[PDB]
């Protein structure tokens, strides 16, 4: 999911750039620059709901899911091949030979956890307009515009990866926070025309235990994957607009059950039940300044 | 917003001859600026576009030069077909102005 | 207060059309502009009151009017784009027939 | 921090070149370079004050802290993805296409210590006139002008990373002095067009664990972080003016308690009084 | 002993400024220059005497004089450079008034 | 520093005459170099930046040429507008000399 | 298909004089056009091969310019050997189109 939506299902009115951005336009001028939402390749983020597992009051442990390992892999590279097509020519003076297949910055990244990837906000320059509605910008979270301290490092200017193909890769990094639940890889290539590679193999997988085994414990009941697969951009036989590309990454996550300590009393969540339960009322001032309780008895016998 | 602005208010000049109209704009336009011939009670038809080349169907008496903060558009010899309005438009940021 | 602008031969969707108005003795003034991908932009003057859209599948530019119309009267024209990219600097040179 | 300091805060009157070198202007002539004190990027360190753990100073064992493992991490690579604004475009001719991302010479060093990094001077040029107000250069240490064993290994040039943000990385690099405190680690990618690479990930560490299993045992009581990581640099739309890209850098740090010998000597007190 | 120059119209800060002077009779006399990144270059004469500042966000440039002010006497310009870059060589075609 | 030395002390010519200036730079200027046209009671405007191109709104009887140590400054044929003062400057090094 | 139309429907013209035709194509063509001799009772003869170059044997009297929509030949001074019909083909898609 990364520009254009899948929605548009015709192959005619949204002339089918799904899987690709929709095209990039440059800045006018150095303070004039609006990413045009459709063109940025925003992340990818799914979850899944496990059931409710047993306990043991009497003991106060509890169980629950635990990654223990993944298998990943980006479906389609093969698909790089297709050098037909109406993409700019290898030999543009005569518009001859191939049309320039994918190439450029690549950007592989994925992530599973037993809760939502925490992110931070990083950009290039921080003049960038980005459109405040359908997009989540810095400046949507903390409500107030970017900073400078926006284009080093702000730990004001953080979020979780919560909705979906909505926080644009170029703004939102994975974070290092203190204490994760999260095992997240990944790597990147820049440059104009550096040759896209890949790999596919049915065999080899990644562990996700922790230095003492225990791996990402699933925090409600949801484990939840997050991913980003940029392979390059395509140049059109035009003004060479930049259709971005990403491919469609496949995971196999091996969990199993654990044991693990509840670590908070019963009356503590009790009572946390009841208060989220119930609605949070206004009502007369019983309590502070202007307290309309009178008096109050407290007798034994 | 840029603004456009063109030396020559209005010309009168007989056929044969030549006329040069000139183009300004208050920031820089890079080479995207397109050269419109309105003829009374027609739509606007494109002349020049892009500032250096020739719309299909266009003679070469039509010319366009320069590039950035000052265009132009010339004709050597004059024909009657030739009697029309004439706009530059850049189109190099939002909004366009004529 | 809402115009209509019926194109074919082409494939609609493909490109990007504008919206240029002409009163008789001003000369004309662009107004409005919507893409491939549907995004609008407007005149500084006209910002808030008309809404350019486009209905795929019908093949027609809606530009709603001011929906106030107090100080507006041109002629209305359509104009679409040369190439169908959705570059948004693109010269277009089919003009409409006006209203 | 990197060129342009992070003082003036708005973006219009600074620009916000924050993480990023200001310009870069060649030189005129051979014999006169001077290039700009906001155009150097230059050495970021940091000092965490621990607290103070022991008064065993009546037998010499005494115990204090110790690096035991550190995990980095260059936080911000996908960045470098907007594609849009103004640089200089993929296409010239006719000036559309994709304004070209970062690229170039990158530099990427880290060091966990625990005394400040001992550096070691060597400039590619010993005629460059760096300003001596504002940043510290050969001749700020050395107190005379460069000599031409500065373009080599020249013993005398050495110093410390005392400051930040003061001590340029074309000057001042990572010295190995016999008996160190600190273990550095860094790579360099020459080129003027090389594309950058990266590697996130939250998974493995470094054991900053000497070869008797000692690690940097933080003297006084501070942990010392150095780093620089430029990522290359940005050609605008105008005069090609590169300036650089840096991009921050996390450390996480595994600290245990060790008992050692006493490094405070009372004679030294019991002697100054004399 | 502090000059002042008003500029109006665009970023005041992302361009560079220089001063030039010319006294009636043997031309025009480059005095000194400040870029974005404020940095001060002078000219051999007047190396120690004046002082090119810039106030940002109040969009003047100050060339203190001499302080001294012997034999320094001519008609003060400014120039504004031609490309907002960090470009020290732009070719200021933006003249001022001249006092 | 670097001096600029001009071959014509002052040229006395008519209207529709050429005049050619040069300029001659100690140190080698690649190709900075830029012609300023100074009419009395006027800030001086620019000509010829670049010694290569013609500032926006010059005619086209000024053309600037060469490139190195040499430079020079032709007008083909002079018109009333044309009866003012031309410097040449060096923008290459600091500091900047006229 | 595309569909070429040729401006020239029978022009009467001299020996010695000049001649220029002109063919417009529905759709872009880029620069795929030839320009075919018909000499009454002959093969046609390619002239003008991609518009831009003259087959060999062709004298320089011949001549194809033009790319995209707009395309053009031209003869400055005819011959008697010149006395012959001129088609132009578009080859970039199929099917071609004379």
């Amino acid at each position: 999911r990364m520009g254009q939506p899948p929605t548009p299902e015709s192959l005619t009115e949204g002339g089918q750039y799904y899987g690709w951005s929709r095209g990039i336009n440059l800045a006018t001028s150095d303070t004039e620059d609006s990413p045009e939402n459709n063109t940025l390749p925003t992340w990818s983020m799914a979850k899944l709901q496990l059931p409710m597992l047993n306990e043991d009051l009497t003991c106060d442990t509890l169980q629950m899911w635990e990654a223990v390992s993944v298998k990943t892999e980006v479906v389609g590279s093969g698909s790089l091949l297709d050098v037909h097509g109406f993409n700019k020519p290898t030999d543009t003076v005569n518009t001859k030979g191939i049309s320039t297949p994918v190439e450029g910055s690549q950007y592989h990244v994925f992530a599973v956890g037993g809760e939502p990837l925490d992110l931070q906000g990083l950009v290039t320059d921080a003049r960038t307009k980005y459109k405040e509605e359908g997009v989540v910008t810095i400046k949507t979270i903390t409500k107030k515009d970017m900073v400078n301290k926006d284009q080093v490092l702000n730990p004001i200017s953080k979020a979780k990866l919560d909705k979906d193909g909505m926080y644009p890769v170029e703004i939102w990094h994975p974070d290092p926070a203190k204490n994760e639940n999260t095992r997240y890889f990944g790597n990147y290539t820049g440059g104009t025309t550096t040759p896209p590679v890949l790999q596919f193999t049915n065999t080899l997988t990644t562990v996700l235990l922790d230095e003492n085994g225990v791996g990402p414990l699933c925090k409600g009941e949801g484990l939840y994957l997050s991913c980003v697969d940029i392979m390059g951009w395509r140049v059109t036989r035009n003004y060479d607009v930049h259709h971005w590309r990403g491919l469609p990454r496949y995971f196999k996550i091996t969990l199993r059950k654990r044991w693990v300590k509840n670590p908070y009393p019963m009356a503590s969540l009790i009572s946390s039940l009841f208060n989220n339960m119930l609605p949070q009322v206004q009502g007369q001032p019983m309590e502070g300044e202007n307290t309309q309780v009178e008096e109050v008895r407290v007798y034994d016998g | 917003d840029i603004v456009m602005t063109q030396s020559p208010t209005s010309m009168s000049i007989s056929v044969g001859d030549r006329v040069t109209m000139n183009c300004r704009a208050s920031q820089n336009v890079y080479s995207n600026v397109d050269w419109y011939q309105q003829k009374t009670g027609q739509s606007p038809k494109l002349v020049i576009y892009k500032a250096s080349n020739r719309y299909t169907g266009v003679p070469d008496r039509f010319t366009g030069s320069g590039s950035g903060t000052y265009f132009t558009l010339t004709i050597t010899n004059i024909q009657t077909e030739d009697l029309a309005v004439y706009y530059c438009l850049q189109s190099n940021a939002f909004p366009f102005t004529f | 207060l809402k115009l209509s602008c019926s194109a074919s031969g082409f494939t609609f969707s493909s490109y990007g059309m504008h919206w240029i108005r002409q009163v008789p003795g001003k000369g004309l003034d662009w107004v409005a502009y919507i893409s491939s991908a549907s995004d609008t932009f407007y005149a500084d003057a006209v910002k808030e009151r008309f809404t350019i859209s486009r209905d795929n599948a019908k093949n027609t530019l809606y530009l709603r009017l001011n929906s106030l119309k107090s100080e507006d009267t041109a002629i209305y024209y359509c104009a679409r784009t040369r190439y169908p990219t959705d570059h948004f600097y693109d010269w277009f040179p089919y003009w409409g027939q006006g209203t």
